[PDB]
């Protein structure tokens, strides 16, 4: 019982980390999505190939 | 090492995971590099006199 909650406890702790990673990830891509949204649509850009 | 693999096969898909995640390190650098240089639709070429 031992080496299988140590088995699982490894699994679980990677697939938190790979979460963590990917949400890192995706909140990069909200501030930029939010960027796009308050400069490009509010307003007009001058801003070259935003 | 045969015993080694047969032990090692008896833990789980952890070496699928980390093969799956430098494949899509790897190929992310291909998208970083094609980000920056590939901006411009045709290779221009510059005239004789300068």
């Amino acid at each position: 019982i031992d080496r299988l909650i140590t088995g699982r406890l490894q699994s679980l702790q990677t697939y938190v980390t790979q979460q963590l990673i990917r949400a890192a990830e995706i909140r990069a891509s909200a501030n930029l999505a939010a960027t796009k949204m308050s400069e490009c649509v509010l307003g007009q850009s001058k801003r070259v190939d935003f | 090492s045969t015993e080694c693999s047969n032990l090692l096969l008896q833990y789980g898909s952890f070496c699928t995971q980390l093969k799956r995640a430098l494949t899509g390190i790897a190929v992310e650098q291909d998208k970083n590099t094609q980000e920056v240089f590939a901006q411009v639709k045709q290779i221009y070429k510059t005239p004789p006199i300068k």
